[PDB]
RNA sequence: GCUUUUAGUGGGCCAUUUUUGGUAAGCAGAACUGGCGAUGCGGGAUGAACCGAACGUAGAGUUAAGGUGCCGGAAUACACG
RNA sequence: UGAUAUGAUGCCCUGACGAGUAGGCAGGCGUGGAGGUCAGUGACGAAGCCUAGACCGUAAGGUCGGGUCGAACGGCCUCUA
């Protein structure tokens, strides 16, 4: 026998393929599969892993987060990728113009970019400008923001938020949440 | 008339039977596996019967090859037996149990036509 | 596909280290010492066979 | 303990910044081989001085051959052993042709008459009898008379095969 | 009916399994029960500190 | 494109290069260890002769079997042994001995056989049960390009190169050694000569450390 | 029933040094400490106030604030199979400058000496620590010492 | 390195060492580790916990603990009492 | 991923590992009914049943021959209980 300091047959515990079905982004893993066997390149090999992403670790990045990136003293000119989908901003009075490569672009946030002289670019049309991924910007939207994390982690003194289905006074705002009753938190 | 082929080893060749399938009528022969707290045959005692594991498992190579070295193809009739034209070093024909004597005849013909092999040519034999 | 032991196999054996040609050539496994004399001092030899 | 060698161990205190040269202690020990000789050193040697092996060191080692290996002798012996119930000095004398060969039938001794095993005997002296009749334990002072002659009566040949034809004969 | 009453038996087992994980330091740590007559005057005088250096790019 | 002969040549004259290197290493090697084996033998004769005694350098170097089986040992014990990288029985790996290392023997000498092996017999581990740890995968040495490629940075191009540098116990020795996979021994072909292995050696037993006795014990085994 | 209290267990360890009861000398309250500095907790039984919880006795720390009579200390208690950040209110009496960085300290300010040093005459450095290395050959004199020969002793009782 | 979510469990028992009650117990209760429970395989005739050794299907070699008069594979081997 | 030949979850090279109750997950076997397809099988014998006859699969199971039988039934992609 062996007195085996680690766990057997144990998988890495990351995505290989994405676990989505359609064809489309199994052509484009396809393409980038190759990309970034041959080419050497790091950019490929995060987009490669980017296109598993699952819908939760792809949050859409907003028309108005991109303007900010182009801010960046020196990276005004270059194009932005956002493997995912993006979304408008109502609230921002002034697009820049560029280029952003996505796999998604909402009809308004489109529209939006288009409307600046700016364009939208499918990943694989951004592989044949930049197989090296030169002169990219690569975007991720905000994981955290989600619902569901403001649950996660609750306890005793911990701040965060209760899985509730009614809220307002007489629910769950009494004994253990103030020091009038019993104790707080 | 087969493609060569490493010997084939078959490495159990037994059939794994059920624990007690020979003890009571009530059990059928089919293997089923002992979940059993005290069992002898789940706790692998010496002396008992011993149980499938992928171990057991045959080689890539010989893997489904007949004694002959075909790999056996079920038909139907005439359109399904001409999918081996092809292969005829690879697979064999082996005529649906349910095809009447006379369409026999005529696969059968066929068959030696093209040279594709047949498992069970006896079959419905008018004699 | 298949490990060949250098203590067996002459031709792997000679694959690495070339040094084995000469090695077995000038025979230097058997190679024979410098002839000296020099003796144990008294007091080496009188406390070996104290008491 | 095994078929014994005797060795010569010499050991020492390490030295230290104001004692260079510390004082250089010898033992003749019986062992079967140089890794229990070293051993049985400190073992003896932590029992008389103030060290162990941690804080001394081995000088030297050396096997000692008989000087008549040939020659029959008359060893007086000397050694302190633990019974079950104490702990005993005694004096055997043993008649062989080496001091390596007496020591092994003493530790068979002991072993046989005492049930004395290797751990629990201490080897005091092992030194050959010069004068007979200084010889004081009489089943070797047998062995000492003029013109001794003895008979070997009711031999028993060992067999080669499982059956004889004959029936045996123990004349010799 | 009386049973057992308490062991620690396996229980170091148990925790080495995942575990006995090491502090996990920070730089920056928090200035979590520190005196309050210190921190208040630590905060002006970082906002001091601050308006200095964007007074260097100015 | 030529290549035909035309980089075969500008190869195989290269690798002429480095057989040639290696010769006049592995044949200052030699050189090295006999006249160190030789002054060493002189150096105790010289001594009797003043009536001295020449007192040999403590051994830099050992070599550890795993005598014991995988189960019912001690945490302490049992986290040196992995960590000498002795898992399973009868493997075993080189030890360069220092206070920090001979205390690790301490602990673990129930479960071991150790001693100080020859060069006779570092030089047959490897020849035979040697290989190396590459991007994991226990790749066996048998071309001296696998050292070259990956010891070649600490000197280090051949098979001889790799066993100068653990019996001198190198500068690089901590490179050179954990390069080696833990070698793995059969049981000894004579057997282990005790009725009972689980005493120590100075008792009768197979354990602890056996000195230069190593060499009988692993040569049967390997 | 058992008794569990703040104290309980206690009665040698916060136990006054043979010949050392007693006002506490002067200079305990003349050293200074800073953020950052490492202090040892040892608990003086003669001051009450401000004192460790028995755990603690023993226990080597980090200093996270400074105060009136007192200094606070953080201390990694380990429960469970994880650590948790503990936080120490302590009295100057209870707490004391740790020597457990002093060597590091020290060899730090050797090493850079002996870098610069070196670089100034040329390389050769060779700074890192290592463990006490196996014993080199020797040549040992018979001269005015001649080995001793020594045997074993017969059994005796003097009692 | 980090996050989420969920099963079963919440009668335990044994061995060396430390150890409390009891004349004691194959009794009752703690400490550390290793085990049985959940585990077959070789040895201890037999046996939950001992010794050895932890299991994919197989070939050749070598061994462990334990054995080698006959049952029974293996010296009615050598040697001192 | 390079077409002009057949599986890209594929094909090829290489290393290590394999005990298991309660329990988790995965990939598969088998049944009644549903959408699609093979212009599937069949009164020149469907289904079923019998058979120390044959063949494929580690296995759940699958396939054939022969006997008996008499009106219906199956492969594949999917749906459903
Ligand atoms: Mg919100
Ligand atoms: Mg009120
Ligand atoms: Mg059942
Ligand atoms: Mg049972
Ligand atoms: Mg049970
Ligand atoms: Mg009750
Ligand atoms: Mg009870
Ligand atoms: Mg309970
Ligand atoms: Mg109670
Ligand atoms: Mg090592
Ligand atoms: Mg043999
Ligand atoms: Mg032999
Ligand atoms: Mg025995
Ligand atoms: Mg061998
Ligand atoms: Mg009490
Ligand atoms: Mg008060
Ligand atoms: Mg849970
Ligand atoms: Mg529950
Ligand atoms: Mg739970
Ligand atoms: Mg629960
Ligand atoms: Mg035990
Ligand atoms: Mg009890
Ligand atoms: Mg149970
Ligand atoms: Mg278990
Ligand atoms: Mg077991
Ligand atoms: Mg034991
Ligand atoms: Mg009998
Ligand atoms: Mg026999
Ligand atoms: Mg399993
Ligand atoms: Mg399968
Ligand atoms: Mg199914
Ligand atoms: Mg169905
Ligand atoms: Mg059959
Ligand atoms: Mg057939
Ligand atoms: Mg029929
Ligand atoms: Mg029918
Ligand atoms: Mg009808
Ligand atoms: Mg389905």
């Amino acid at each position: 026998g062996i007195d085996h300091t680690s766990k057997q047959h144990k998988r890495s515990g990351h995505r290989t393929a994405p676990k989505s079905d359609n064809v489309y982004l199994k052509l484009l893993v396809k393409l980038y599969t190759f990309l970034a066997r041959r080419t050497d390149a790091p950019f490929n090999k995060v987009v490669l892993k980017a296109l598993f992403l699952s819908k939760i670790n792809r949050p859409p990045v907003s028309v108005s987060r991109i303007a900010r990136a182009l801010k960046q003293e020196g990276a005004a000119n270059k194009t932005v990728v956002v493997v995912g989908t993006v979304t408008d901003d109502a609230r921002i009075f002034e697009f820049p113009k560029t280029t952003v490569a996505a796999l998604r672009f909402t009809a308004g946030a489109r529209a939006k970019i288009v409307k600046a002289g700016g364009e939208c670019i499918t990943l694989d049309q951004l592989a044949v400008r930049a197989p090296k991924g030169q002169n990219t910007l690569i975007l991720r939207g905000p994981r955290n923001s989600r619902e569901a994390v403001r649950h996660f982690g609750m306890g005793p003194h911990k701040g965060k938020a209760p899985r509730i289905l009614s809220t307002g006074r007489k629910f769950e705002r009494a004994r253990g949440r103030r020091r009038s009753k019993g104790f707080k938190v | 008339a087969s493609l060569p082929h490493p010997k084939i080893v078959k490495k159990h060749t037994k059939k794994f039977k059920r624990h007690h399938s020979d003890r009571y009528h009530r059990v059928a022969e089919n293997w089923r596996k002992q979940k059993g707290i005290d069992s002898v045959v789940r706790r692998r005692f010496r002396g008992n019967i011993s149980q499938p594991k992928i171990g057991y498992g045959s080689n890539k190579k010989t893997k489904f090859l007949s004694p002959s070295g075909h790999k056996t193809f079920l038909v139907a009739n005439v359109k399904d037996l001409e999918t081996l034209t092809m292969h005829t070093k690879t697979y064999a024909a082996e005529i649906a149990h349910n095809i009447s004597a006379k369409n026999r005849v005529v696969i059968l013909a066929r068959a030696k036509a093209l040279g594709i092999k047949v498992t069970n040519p006896k079959g419905r034999l008018a004699l | 596909v298949l490990k060949k032991n250098p203590l067996k196999n002459k031709q792997v054996l000679l694959r690495l280290n070339p040094y084995a040609k000469v090695f077995a050539a000038e025979k230097l496994g058997s190679k024979k010492a410098e002839k000296t004399g020099t003796k144990p001092a008294a007091v080496f030899t009188e406390t070996l066979k104290h008491d | 303990m095994a078929h014994f060698k005797e060795y010569q161990v010499i050991g020492r205190r390490l030295p230290t910044e104001s004692v260079p040269e510390p004082k250089l202690f010898r033992m003749r020990i019986f062992a079967s081989n140089e890794v229990i000789a070293k051993s049985r050193y400190w073992y003896f040697l932590q029992k008389l001085h103030k060290v162990k092996k941690a804080s001394g060191e081995i000088v030297s080692i050396n096997q000692i051959n008989e000087a008549h290996p040939t020659k029959v002798k008359n060893f007086g012996v000397w050694v302190r052993y633990d019974s079950r119930s104490g702990t005993h000095n005694m004096y055997k004398e043993i008649r062989d042709v080496s001091r390596v060969a007496a020591v092994e039938t003493l530790y068979q001794d002991m072993a046989a008459r005492h049930r004395a095993r290797f751990r629990s005997i201490h080897i005091l002296k092992v030194a050959e009898i010069e004068k007979t009749a200084d010889v004081k334990r009489q089943y070797v002072k047998q062995f000492l008379t003029k013109d001794l002659k003895f008979p070997l009566p009711h031999r028993v040949q060992k067999s080669t095969k499982t059956f004889s034809y004959k029936r045996p004969s123990t004349f010799y | 009916a009386k049973s057992k009453n308490h062991t620690a038996h396996n229980q170091t087992r148990k925790a080495h399994r995942n575990g006995i994980k090491k502090p996990k330091t920070y730089k920056y740590p928090s200035l979590k029960g520190v005196d309050p007559k210190f921190r208040r005057n630590h905060k002006h005088a970082l906002h001091g500190t601050a308006k200095a250096l964007a007074a260097a790019k100015k | 494109a030529e290549q035909v002969a035309a980089e075969r040549a500008a190869r195989k004259a290269a690798n002429k290069e480095k057989r040639a290197i290696i010769l006049e290493r592995n044949a200052a090697y030699q050189k090295e260890y006999e006249t160190a084996e030789r002054n060493i033998i002189q150096a105790k004769r010289d001594a009797k002769a003043a009536g001295s005694y020449y007192v040999e350098a403590q051994h830099k170097l050992v070599f550890v079997v795993r005598i014991k089986g995988i189960n019912k040992i001690p945490p302490k014990p049992r986290k040196v042994l992995q960590l000498l990288r002795l898992t399973r029985i009868n493997s075993g790996t080189f030890v360069k001995v220092t206070k920090a290392t001979l205390e690790l023997l301490k602990l673990i000498e129930p479960y071991v056989a150790y001693g100080y092996p020859s060069y006779s017999t570092i030089r047959q581990l490897v020849y035979k049960r040697g290989f190396g740890k590459i991007n994991k995968q226990r790749v066996p040495l048998s071309d001296n390009a696998i050292i070259e490629a990956n010891l070649g940075k600490y000197g280090i191009l051949s098979i001889d190169d790799l066993i100068h540098e653990i019996i001198t116990v190198g500068p690089h020795f901590k490179q050179a050694n954990n390069f080696l996979w833990p070698f793995k021994l059969s049981n000894p072909s004579g057997g282990w000569g005790v009725p009972r292995k689980f005493k120590h050696f100075i008792q009768g037993g197979s354990f602890g450390n056996r000195e230069e006795f190593i060499n009988k014990l692993v040569k049967s085994m390997n | 029933g058992k008794s569990h209290g703040y104290r309980s267990r206690t009665r040698y360890m916060f136990q006054r040094d043979f010949r050392k009861h007693g006002a506490v000398h002067l200079s305990t309250y003349l050293k200074v400490y800073k953020v950052g500095d490492i202090v040892d907790i040892k608990a003086n039984g003669s001051i009450q106030k401000g004192m460790p919880h028995k755990f603690y006795q023993g226990k080597t720390g980090v200093v996270y604030n400074v105060t009136k009579s007192s200094v606070g200390v953080i201390i990694n208690k380990m429960v469970g199979n994880r650590y948790l950040e503990k936080r120490l209110n302590l009295r100057v009496e209870h707490i004391k400058h740790s020597k457990c960085r002093q060597e590091f300290l020290e060899r730090v300010k050797a090493n850079a000496a002996k870098r610069a040093e070196a670089k100034a005459q040329g390389v050769a450095v060779q700074l890192k620590r290592q463990p006490a290395q196996p014993r080199e050959s020797r040549i040992v004199s018979t001269e005015g010492n001649v080995p001793q020969t020594l045997a074993p002793v017969p059994y005796e009782t003097f009692i």
